[PDB]
């Protein structure tokens, strides 16, 4: 389901959680902390 | 019939450009199907 066209749902603020079309992935700014909070440690996928 | 992804060099299939239900999981979003002549 695409997110929604127009933004009236009466006061309520879902910018906080809905994706922002602007960075090469969908994630929304509760994502990226999340994201950025835990570190990996396999390094990628890659090692020639 | 060179590929790349990012799981690996893929070498004996050809790439395209549609989508379906995938039938054999390759990695990272990528996976690999018998399909037409015959060919993966
Ligand atoms: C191949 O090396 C180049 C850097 O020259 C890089 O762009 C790419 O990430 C490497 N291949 C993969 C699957 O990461």
């Amino acid at each position: 389901y695409k997110t929604p066209p127009i933004k009236d749902f009466g006061g309520f603020n879902f910018s906080q959680i809905l994706p922002d079309p602007s960075k090469p992935s969908k994630r929304s700014f509760i994502e990226d902390l999340l994201f950025n909070k835990v570190t990996l440690a396999d390094a990628g996928f890659i090692k020639q | 019939n060179v590929f790349q992804t990012r799981a690996g060099c893929l070498i004996g299939a050809e790439h395209v450009n549609n989508s379906y239900e995938c039938d054999i999981p390759i990695g990272a979003g990528i996976c690999a199907s018998y399909q037409t002549s015959q060919s993966i």
